[PDB]
């Protein structure tokens, strides 16, 4: 009699963010 | 920030990262051995092999 067995598992997982926020307001009739 | 003249500025960050490993071994053995001998000197032409 002869058995043997094997399982194998692997998970991957990634997550990546990026935000840019920026203002500009300019006002010395001139207005930004 | 924003004073005389104005500024501005604007930074994010966000990493996520998940490993995984899975291993799963089996293993079964038997081994089972009958021998049987049986030797009648018994001086019958019939009935010592039966």
């Amino acid at each position: 009699e002869e058995q043997i067995e094997a399982f194998k598992s692997i998970i991957q997982e990634k997550t990546s963010n990026f935000n840019a926020a920026i203002s500009l307001k300019f006002t010395p009739s001139l207005h930004g | 920030y924003e004073d005389k003249i104005n500024v501005g500025g604007g930074l994010s960050g966000d990493h996520c990262k998940k490993f995984g490993g899975g291993k799963t071994e089996r293993a079964r053995k038997a081994m089972a051995v009958e021998d049987i001998i049986s030797r009648v000197r018994g001086g019958s032409s019939g009935w010592s092999g039966g």
